[PDB]
């Protein structure tokens, strides 16, 4: 369907994230603990009569109508974790995800504020200005012809040399500012 | 202890 | 002292909170069984409403023919 | 007279002065919060006089104090009516907001 | 409020809750029980590891990650990728 | 303060305090605080205040214009005259506008002093008010943004014509 | 009006004598002199006009505008001084002495006492807005933006010649002062149709009416700072005041010759507010967002009732003032992104906060909140509107449901939500930029105070 | 620093609603691999919460005492 | 609440319209009927300024009971014995208008027996 | 109406900070004991909300009952009130049961804490509020109308009834 | 940016078709333009409608605002089909019967406050009675006139 | 400088207030306005004297 490594689901893959999306609707439907634990052996029953299913056209059918059935009995308003999208919490504190690059502006009144943030930005800084052209190099030799298939990015492979693409990830503000 | 360094922009100007 | 977070138990209570929501509880109940007693007519009535299929014709003025 | 009008329109203009102590600042206050949760305190404080000297006789006034403009027949004037629902409505709204405010300055702490 | 989570700490409430699992023995796990290989469980019984994972710390592991974390190593450091410990 | 007969006000009558109960209301303890606390400095200011203005003391005056030839009296198209007749005709247009203002004023005060009872007490203001604006609205409406003495005469003109046909064909 | 006449054409040689470094600061400082001296045209009466020669005069419609005009200036010069800071030291004394020139004609053209030096004026301020934007405009459309500025106007404006010429011929005269006691009544015929369409139909399209502001959203945005300020802010109020004049002319004529233009300018108020809710430029959301201010102004002159035209004035002086401060918020933003793309930088709260103000501040006048002038002159032209017809107040409250929904989007898209991660050229807000700001703001904020001197000959 | 984690051998599900669910489970054959994940729920602490009477009805006991006291004392007041 | 059904699921030719009623004269019915006096003269309850709606026949308790209100000030719990005279008061006024809707409903079933009684007859 | 309806956002907002920025009602519970002092706020603004007798709530909402039901009314209107004043208790109960009553659903990392003054000295004055606050204003508020308190017995006890159903 | 990555006429040959599929960044097979009308798209092509809610939260977006791609072909529509704006996302009861229940619901609601306006509930009592001929003085009646005298009894 | 507050953001604004209100819009007309204090049978008038009657003697019902 919609992944950055593989180009489709599997089979496999669509019946787990059924299961889960199964267990979590009901967990909603089913609010007390015993009871959502008591439903949910159930649909683990459900889930593993079918299990040892080798015709795949049989279990695509199975997989089917089991999403009609879990169309038909999903809870309206289901209970999302709040940092999860939909959530009440969820990208609550973007506002407060300032990027690295706005502290390379500051006046430098305030950076003699932090004298040793500053100075232990400016190798991190350095050790990145470095790890640049190795690692697009790094990228450009083993990257084959047409460009990419996948969204795949490779490690490093050397020692002392940094993974392609680092900076972005590692650099990356954290959930509470 | 542990307090950390808050990324904000540059309130100076 | 602050309070310790606990893992899967029951929370450290402080006294205060328990004397305070204990205290409030008892007013609340204080003063429903004190207005109550004291008022007792804005919750089941103030005046008895009267019957007027009781009433008779002559204070009503109803001529017979 | 004087007091009822008096007390009324120090309410108001003590509820404006924090806006102009956050909008003249240079420093990070000494806990700001506290200072505009004790302000509104005070103004709950100001605001009962005129509401009780109007439980006492009923007594109601219209303070149209600034002259803004007359669009020819529409003389409109900084207008402030004290009545029955400005004098039952101000010290709710005022000790509402006192609460919601100390509230506050736990639930937003963080922030 | 919320109190800062160690790699310690998460290694340990990950094992609490994998030896509250009754298809793992607790004198088998360790950090690095495959659930398959070692503990040989079903990928049913890894979506199930998963959702206590979640209901245990209290966040959603997307299906995309949670396909792959297939030892308790591999979720320690997934809740200290997203939650950013040891700052 | 202001003149009295222009902007009246009916004589106040308050009633004298008679409590009944025996706790003393907060009222009375606010006002003497008020009294110390915050009249007599605002008096003493005022009066300090008061006599630095008697010390030098000077004058301003109300701009009397006198009437000058309306705009019947002018002939067409003669700016000399027409001009001097439409400064005269805006004046009295702004001074009918602020005597609208005044009677309201006084319709608002009374309904205000009067309280609850201002359907009855303000009987006569009400139809001081519906008068005034009888006659501005026969004077002033209508005009439009250009309006002009040229266009309120034209207006008064059409409704002396209307109320001379309809008094002729009442006889 | 000589005293301010001369001071402008003194800041010819002052933009050509100053040291090369110093070309900026002393035609600010300057201007911002000249502007000081602006408000001695405060010298107002109910009764008379301040009329001061056989030229040149001024009443409380004309005197707004002037102070505006006189303002003006030195912001341009303020927002146009970051992006022509590369050019050419003799390129840019021409660009100063285009806005200065143009300022001349404008201080000229709204004290005209006799309506033909008015129309000269009027259209010798095309000249320097057409240079400054076929000249110093940025893209590649100015060209053809400044072929259609040129020539819906002179298409329009060519019958108002013929039309002033034949009053000349007429009344004997075309003074304004004149004409207030020589009008007489224009009736019906063909003949006085084409007569209010010739009258009207130029200053139709400088407002501009809706179907004639195809000229508008091109060339106030293929236009630099300086140009999109003066034709947001002063060259859409000629079309105004030039309304207000001629239609003493024009009556009773215009009672009925009225109609299709309101209802162009009622409908277009709509239109061109829905089209500020699908926009992708902001300069062009800033544009038609001018349109859709400006069909309240045209409704309002037709109308011709006294607080139609005090809240016409009211609405001119603040549209000009949000209009000018929008542009510079845009400005701004393009002069770090290089993109005019309203979706391109996102989440700017996040990196420019007290800039995030302005923008707040802006965006709510530009939904006329109360007790701004914006909203003065808003509610005057929608009280004035409801005694014309009380349907007229469906499309009036259905135009600021969308007026204050394209403004808050606008607010929110550019400020709010999740910043753009691969634009980290955003650099903190310029000491110019925030005093530009200001300047456009703390006087809007001010003349709700004391807001009789914009409120026209008949406050 | 160090939070030091109960037992896990604690939170056995006898006495529980998870041992009436792990019965009607265990009546077709189903089993239940997570009632001791669930077990901390309700036991300790947690256990033997109050009813919705019983959530109204708190301090119903002082109020009414105090109750007692007061229309005691407002009688004995009137003498 | 059941004169509700008895005009709705009934007929309305017996039962009272609540806008238009007395339907019926005052005397019709009565020998010599007094009227209701006024206690509360109508200059003591415009000084007292009284709402509109509360100047009805029995505007004297609630006179006295203002009265009492204004001058127990701060003792709020000190006048409850003109408020419930007024309120009696009010009550007994209440009777007399369920007594006058008994009065209209009685007479319409003495004009409604009579029509019958004279389809019968004649 | 402002005091309780303040008081009751003020507790959600409690068990909101105390559960780690949860606003749903299925993962709440228990907190009858480890939230009492919240527990008992939330307890007294519902009551407040459903018109308990002689709390802040009854001083005006039964006398909004006992007079649309004694006028001359809109019926229809009146039998949504009805339905709309048990709806109140309903919804009411739903709060009090799954955010206190029964067993904890929340994650296992209890930091459950009530403990700031400023916490406990707001809620405390909007719950003296929702205890006095109707009786103080309504004899405090002088009369503007006449109240009808003349009516049938089914017709006095109606609010009552409803909510208690 | 230059001449031939900006967007064209409507493409006819298969040729030009593949083109400006190479322009959009997108598969020849998935490229579909908007019908030749004369409307004014020109190459842009049609993408399926839908709003950016319905995008994979969990994915790393270029845009994760927005949920879009670098060099991703945009929807002629994206300023509308932001989250902020239009939901197409599916929802748990169908279209047709949420339109059907709410109809219904508002019309029978309206219905009953039309038939309860029609039958209105009142007390089994009288008019209210007022002193001083219904209170002519207080209502605003002038004193030069004298109203019908309208007289109360007791009863 | 313990009760600061109750001084420059009170009794500063009570003076600059009553000060304003006492003597620039008590002196313009009918600024403030109030309404006239209530009358009861029974008063006496402190600006005439002048006692109120009293009402007449109930037909006493209870
Ligand atoms: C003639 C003498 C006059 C004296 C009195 C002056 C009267 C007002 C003038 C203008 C006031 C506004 C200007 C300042 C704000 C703009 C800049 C800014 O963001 O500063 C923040 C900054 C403090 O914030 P920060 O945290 O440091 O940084 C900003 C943050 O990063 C991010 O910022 P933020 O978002 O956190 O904070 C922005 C905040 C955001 O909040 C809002 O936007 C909410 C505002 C709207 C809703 C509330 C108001 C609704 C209307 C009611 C009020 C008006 C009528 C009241 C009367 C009673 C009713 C009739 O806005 C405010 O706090 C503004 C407060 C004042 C609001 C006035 C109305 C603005 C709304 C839009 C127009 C409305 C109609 C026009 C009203 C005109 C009234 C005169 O302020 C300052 O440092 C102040 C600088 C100096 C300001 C001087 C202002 C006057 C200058 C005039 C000079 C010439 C005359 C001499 C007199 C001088 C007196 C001092
Ligand atoms: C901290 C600073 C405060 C002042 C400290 C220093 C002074 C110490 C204390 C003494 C007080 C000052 C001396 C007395 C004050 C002046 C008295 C006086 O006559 O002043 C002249 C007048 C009084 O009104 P006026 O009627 O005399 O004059 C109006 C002017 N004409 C007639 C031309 C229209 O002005 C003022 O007092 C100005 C103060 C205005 C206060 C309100 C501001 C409102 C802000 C929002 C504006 C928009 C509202 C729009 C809507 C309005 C409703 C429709
Ligand atoms: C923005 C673009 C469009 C602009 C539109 C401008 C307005 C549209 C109408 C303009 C009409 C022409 C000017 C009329 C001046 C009237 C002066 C006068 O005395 O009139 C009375 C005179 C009357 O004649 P007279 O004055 O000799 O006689 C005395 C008067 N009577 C008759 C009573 C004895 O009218 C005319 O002579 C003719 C007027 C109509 C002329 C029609 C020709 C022009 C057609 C429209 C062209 C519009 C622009 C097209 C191009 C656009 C760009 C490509
Ligand atoms: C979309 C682009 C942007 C917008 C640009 C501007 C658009 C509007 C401009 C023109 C406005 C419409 C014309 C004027 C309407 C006002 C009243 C009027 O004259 O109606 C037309 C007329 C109605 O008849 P009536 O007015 O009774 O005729 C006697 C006239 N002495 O009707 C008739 O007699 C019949 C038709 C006559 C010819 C009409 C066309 C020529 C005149 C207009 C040019
Ligand atoms: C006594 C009379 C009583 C009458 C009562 C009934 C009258 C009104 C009838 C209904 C009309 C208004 C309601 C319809 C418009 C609602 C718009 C709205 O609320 O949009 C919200 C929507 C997102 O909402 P939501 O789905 O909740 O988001 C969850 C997270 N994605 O946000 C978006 O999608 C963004 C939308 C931005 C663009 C808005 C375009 C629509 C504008 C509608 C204007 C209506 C003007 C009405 C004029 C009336 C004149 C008389
Ligand atoms: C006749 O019944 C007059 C009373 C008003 C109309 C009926 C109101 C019915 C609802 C209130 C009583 C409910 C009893 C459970």
């Amino acid at each position: 369907a919609f992944l950055p490594s593989a180009a489709y689901l599997t089979h496999q893959q669509k019946v787990l994230q059924l299961y889960k999306r199964a267990l979590r609707h009901l967990e909603s439907r089913c609010v007390h603990r015993d009871k959502y634990r008591y439903f949910a052996c159930l649909l683990r029953a459900r889930f593993d009569e079918h299990k040892n299913e080798k015709d795949m056209v049989k279990a695509t059918q199975l997989l089917r109508e089991a999403e009609k059935e879990f169309w038909h009995g999903q809870h309206p308003q289901p209970y999302i974790f709040p940092e999860s999208p939909g959530g009440t919490s969820y990208e609550r504190y973007e506002c407060y995800k300032v990027p690295e690059w706005c502290l390379d502006d500051w006046h430098p009144s305030e950076k003699a504020m932090y004298p040793d943030y500053f100075a232990k930005r400016e190798q991190w800084k350095k050790l990145r200005r470095e790890s640049w052209e190795r690692e697009v190099k790094q990228l450009q030799e083993e990257t084959p012809v047409g460009g990419p298939r996948t969204e795949a990015l490779p490690p490093a492979r050397k020692q002392g040399d940094l993974p392609p693409l680092w900076w972005h990830i590692v650099t990356r503000p954290r959930e509470r500012p | 202890g542990k307090r950390l360094f808050i990324i904000k922009p540059s309130g100076f100007y | 002292a602050h309070i310790e977070p606990r893992y899967r138990q029951f929370p450290q209570l402080t006294r205060s909170q328990v004397i305070q929501a204990e205290f409030f509880s008892a007013t609340m109940w204080f003063w429903i069984l004190w207005r109550f007693w004291h008022d007792s007519d804005a919750v089941l009535g103030h005046f008895p409403y009267p019957d007027p299929s009781q009433w008779t014709d002559e204070e009503l003025g109803i001529p017979p023919d | 007279m004087n007091l009822f009008s008096s007390l009324t329109l120090v309410t108001l203009i003590l509820l404006t002065m924090p806006i102009a102590a956050i909008n003249f600042n240079t420093h990070k206050f000494t806990n700001y919060p506290l200072y505009v949760k004790t302000t509104i305190s005070c103004a709950f404080i100001t605001s009962m006089i005129p509401t009780m000297m109007f439980i006492h006789t009923g007594q109601e006034m219209i303070i149209s104090n600034w002259h803004w403009l007359t669009i020819q027949t529409l003389k409109l004037s900084l207008s402030f009516k004290m009545d029955f629902f400005s004098m039952m409505f101000v010290p709710v709204a005022l000790f509402v907001t006192w609460s919601i405010m100390e509230f506050s300055m736990w639930y937003m702490h963080s922030d | 409020d919320a109190p800062p989570l160690t790699l310690e700490g998460i290694k340990d409430r990950v094992l609490y809750v994998l030896k509250l699992y009754d298809k793992i023995d607790p004198e088998k796990l360790s950090v690095n029980s495959h659930f398959m290989k070692d503990l040989g469980l079903d990928s049913l019984d890894q979506v199930e590891i998963i959702m206590a994972m979640e209901d245990e710390f209290g966040f959603e592991i997307p299906d995309i990650d949670a396909e792959k974390l297939m030892c308790p190593q591999e979720i320690v450091d997934y809740i200290a990728d997203k939650k950013d410990v040891y700052e | 303060s202001w003149d009295k007969d222009v902007y009246p006000e009916p004589p106040r009558r308050t009633p004298a305090p008679s409590p009944q109960t025996s706790l003393p209301n907060p009222i009375t303890y606010l006002t003497k605080a008020f009294d110390l606390l915050v009249d007599r400095p605002v008096t003493l200011v005022r009066e300090f205040i008061e006599r630095q203005h008697a010390k030098n003391k000077y004058y301003y005056y109300h701009r009397e214009f006198r009437r000058v030839p309306d705009i019947t009296e002018c002939h067409e198209k003669d700016v000399l005259c027409m001009f001097e007749a439409e400064m005269q005709w805006k004046r009295d247009y702004k001074v009918d506008q602020e005597i609208v203002n005044i009677i309201q004023e006084r319709l608002k005060a009374c309904q205000q002093r009067e309280g609850e009872s201002h359907r009855q007490n303000c009987a006569k203001e009400l139809q001081q008010f519906t008068q005034v604006v009888k006659a501005y609205q026969d004077r002033y409406h209508d005009l439009g943004a250009h309006y002009s003495a040229r266009k309120c005469l034209a207006k008064q003109k059409q409704r002396m014509l209307a109320e001379r046909k309809a008094t002729k064909e009442a006889a | 009006m000589l005293k301010y006449i001369i001071p402008t054409m003194m800041l010819m040689p002052l933009t050509w004598l100053s040291k090369n470094s110093m070309i900026w600061i002393n035609t600010t400082l300057h201007s911002l002199l000249i502007s000081l001296t602006s408000l001695l045209l405060l010298n107002q009466f109910g009764d008379n006009s301040l009329n001061f020669s056989l030229t040149f005069f001024s009443d409380s419609l004309s005197t707004p505008l002037l102070i505006l005009t006189m303002w003006l200036l030195p912001l341009m010069l303020m927002a146009s001084q970051h992006h022509l800071s590369k050019e050419n030291l003799a390129r840019k004394k021409l660009f100063i002495s285009m806005l200065i020139l143009l300022q001349l004609f404008l201080i000229m053209t709204f004290t005209a006492t006799e309506l033909i030096f008015f129309y000269i004026m009027f259209e010798a301020t095309l000249v320097p807005t057409l240079i400054i934007i076929t000249r110093w405009g940025n893209q590649t459309e100015r060209l053809n933006a400044g072929l259609y500025f040129l020539f819906y106007t002179l298409a329009g404006s060519l019958p108002l010649l013929v039309a002033l010429i034949y009053i000349q011929n007429t009344m004997g005269s075309l003074n304004f002062l004149i004409l207030q006691y020589w009008v007489q009544p224009m009736p019906n015929s063909w003949s006085n149709t084409f007569m209010w369409l010739a009258c009207m139909m130029a200053f139709m399209v400088k407002m501009p009416l809706y179907g004639l502001h195809l000229w508008l959203p091109k060339a106030h945005v293929e236009a630099p700072i300086a140009g999109s300020m003066v034709l947001a802010a002063i060259l859409l109020k000629l079309g105004g005041y030039g309304m207000m004049r001629i239609t003493l002319l024009l009556n009773p004529i215009t009672d009925f010759m009225a109609y299709p233009f309101i209802m162009l300018s009622l409908w277009g108020m709509i239109m061109t507010s829905s089209i500020c809710l699908r926009q992708t430029d902001l300069k062009s959301l800033i544009a038609y967002s001018s349109v859709s201010h400006m069909a309240l102004v045209i409704v309002a002159i037709l109308i011709q009732t006294p607080w139609s035209y005090m809240g016409a004035t009211a609405l001119m002086i603040a549209h000009g003032l949000t209009s000018s401060m929008l542009f510079c918020l845009a400005n701004s933003n393009y002069e770090r992104v290089h993109s005019r793309t309203m979706i391109l930088a996102r989440g700017l709260q996040t990196l420019l906060p007290l800039m995030a103000a302005w923008w707040l501040l802006a965006s709510l006048t530009n939904l006329a909140l109360p007790p701004s002038i914006n909203l003065i002159g808003e509610l005057f032209v929608v009280m004035s509107t409801f005694s014309w017809s009380n349907i007229t107040i469906i499309l009036m409250g259905l135009n600021m449901v969308i007026t204050a929904l394209y403004s808050l989007y606008m607010l929110i898209t550019t400020q709010r939500g999740k910043h753009t991660h691969h634009i980290n050229n955003i650099l903190p807000s310029f000491t110019r930029e925030n005093a530009l700001m200001s300047l456009h703001m703390l006087p809007l904020l001010l003349l709700s105070l004391n807001p009789k001197i914009i409120l026209g000959p008949l406050y | 620093s160090k939070m030091e984690l109960p037992d896990y051998k604690q939170w056995k599900i006898e006495g529980t609603p998870l041992e009436t669910v792990q019965e009607k489970l265990a009546a077709r054959g189903l089993r239940d691999p997570w009632g001791r994940n669930e077990a901390w729920r309700y036991m300790g602490g947690f256990a033997n919460n109050v009813s919705f009477v019983g959530a109204l009805l708190k301090g119903f006991k002082w109020g009414f005492a105090a109750f007692v006291v007061a229309v005691g004392a407002e009688y004995y007041l009137e003498s | 609440g059941a004169h509700l059904a008895r005009r709705y699921l009934g007929d309305a030719s017996v039962e009272p319209e609540p806008l238009r009623m007395p339907t019926f004269p005052p005397d019709y019915g009565f020998p010599e009927r007094k009227e209701r006096e006024m206690v509360a003269t109508q200059q003591e309850m415009n000084d007292a300024q009284l709402v509109l709606q509360q100047r009805d026949y029995c505007a004297h308790y609630l006179i006295r009971f203002l009265k009492c209100k204004r001058d127990s000030f701060p003792n709020f719990l000190a006048c409850k014995h003109e408020q419930h005279d007024w309120d009696y008061c009010e009550h007994l006024d209440y009777v007399k208008r369920m007594k006058e809707f008994e009065r209209e409903r009685r007479l319409l079933q003495r004009k409604k027996r009579r029509e019958q009684r004279e389809a019968d007859m004649a | 109406h402002a005091f309780f309806k303040a008081m009751l956002f003020m507790c959600s907002g409690s068990i909101i900070h105390s559960l780690n920025d949860e606003q749903d009602i299925r993962k709440m519970g228990g907190l009858f004991k480890a939230m009492p002092f919240t527990t008992t706020a939330l307890i007294i603004g519902s009551l407040a909300l459903t018109g308990m007798p002689f709390l802040t709530g009854f001083y005006s909402k039964d006398l909004i009952i006992e007079s649309a039901n004694t006028s001359y009314t809109n019926a229809w209107a009146l039998l949504m009130t009805l339905v709309a004043t048990s709806f109140t208790a309903i919804y009411s109960t739903r709060i009090i049961f799954f955010a206190l009553l029964g067993q904890p659903r929340f994650p296992t990392l209890i930091n459950i804490n009530e403990n700031n003054p400023f916490l406990i000295n707001s809620i405390k004055r909007l719950l003296i509020g929702s205890l006095f606050a109707g009786f103080i204003i309504s004899n405090n508020i002088p009369p503007m109308t006449i109240p009808q308190m003349t009516m049938p017995h089914y017709l006095k006890m109606t609010a009552l009834t409803v909510t208690i159903l | 940016i230059t001449k031939d990555m900006l967007p064209g006429p409507y493409p006819k040959t298969p040729e030009e078709r593949a083109a400006a599929a190479k322009k959009y960044n997108m598969r020849v097979e998935d490229y579909e333009p908007y019908p030749d009308d004369g409307m004014g798209y020109g190459d842009y092509p049609k993408l399926p409608d839908r709003s950016q809610q319905e995008r994979d939260p969990w994915y790393d977006w270029d845009h994760p605002d927005l949920r879009l791609n670098w060099g991703e072909p945009m929807h002629w529509d994206l300023d509308m089909y932001i989250r902020n704006r239009v939901d197409t996302s599916p929802t748990p009861v169908n279209w047709n019967l949420m339109c059907k229940h709410l109809f219904g619901f508002v019309a029978f609601m309206l219905f009953m406050f039309w038939v309860g306006e029609t039958y209105p509930t009142y007390q089994p009592v009288g008019p209210k009675q007022y002193p001083y001929n219904n209170l002519y003085l207080e209502r605003g009646g002038d004193p030069n006139k004298e109203p019908e005298p309208v007289v109360h009894y007791e009863i | 400088r313990h009760s600061i507050f109750a001084f420059t953001h009170v009794l500063i604004p009570v003076w600059i207030i009553h000060y304003y209100l006492k003597y620039h819009v008590t002196t313009k007309p009918y600024t403030i306005v109030e309404k006239k204090p209530r009358i009861f049978p029974g008063d006496t008038i402190l600006e005439t004297g002048e006692v109120i009657p009293p009402m007449k003697e109930f037909p006493d019902q209870h």
